[PDB]
């Protein structure tokens, strides 16, 4: 997260870290057994880390649980990033408490100008690289689809939206992929892609979760 | 344009 702020330990209790001997992507806990992340975050050997603040120190409140299923959307296109969503089933149910909690799925899509919370352990620099120990947070509005398409002509599908700023300085970045965009207590977005990070006129692009609520439901119920 | 992962660029 570039241009954000330290969230505070366990203030985003649905935020998870996906770990393969290092933090590689974020995700969101949606019930005791299931995590939503990005399809492009798929790999073998995923350990889900819940209740994290400092990802480099065992502080208390962590739960490390292996992924038992990693389900990429069958129509995920790695060329266009359309359908950039993945479901991870945990080996054992997480213990839910104040510091480890699920986030609600949307009942409807969000509108332009809705203010959302984007969070992660990604790069904090727009130029070069700095990775934080603790979780970072950013408040960011959903942009109009006209403005989103103007920024990225021919590249924004019905399953994507833009959020953030056009003036530069505030954005999600490398290492934040798969993590949450939460608006009015609903998981509306998944950190997906963009042109660089926090660059003028290049807002972040996010998977539009409201389009997948039925798929998520049908997939969990059958697994 | 890149994904925001440990990046996949185009
Ligand atoms: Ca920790």
């Amino acid at each position: 997260i570039v241009g954000g702020y330290t969230c505070g330990a366990n203030t985003v209790p649905y935020q998870v870290s996906l770990n393969s001997g290092y933090h590689f992507c974020g995700g969101s806990l949606i019930n005791s057994q299931w995590v939503v992340s990005a399809a492009h975050c798929y790999k073998s050997g995923i350990q889900v880390r819940l209740g994290e603040d400092n990802i480099n120190v065992v502080e208390g409140n962590e739960q490390f649980i292996s992924a038992s299923k990693s389900i990429v959307h069958p129509s995920y296109n790695s060329n266009t990033l359309n359908n950039d969503i993945m479901l991870i089933k945990l080996k054992s149910a997480a213990s839910l408490n104040s510091r480890v909690a699920s986030i609600s799925l949307p009942t409807s899509c969000a509108s332009a100008g809705t203010q959302c919370l984007i969070s992660g352990w990604g790069n904090t620099k727009s130029s070069g690289t700095s990775y934080p120990d603790v979780l970072k947070c950013l408040k960011a509005p959903i942009l109009s689809d006209s403005s989103c398409k103007s920024a990225y002509p021919g590249q924004i599908t019905s399953n994507m939206f833009c959020a953030g700023y056009l003036e530069g300085g505030k954005d999600s970045c490398q290492g934040d992929s798969g993590g949450p965009v939460v608006c009015s207590g609903k998981l509306q977005g998944i950190v997906s892609w963009g042109s660089g990070c926090a660059q003028k006129n290049k807002p972040g692009v996010y998977t539009k979760v409201c389009n997948y609520v039925s798929w998520i439901k049908q997939t969990i119920a059958s697994n | 344009r890149c994904t925001k992962s440990x990046p996949i660029c185009f």
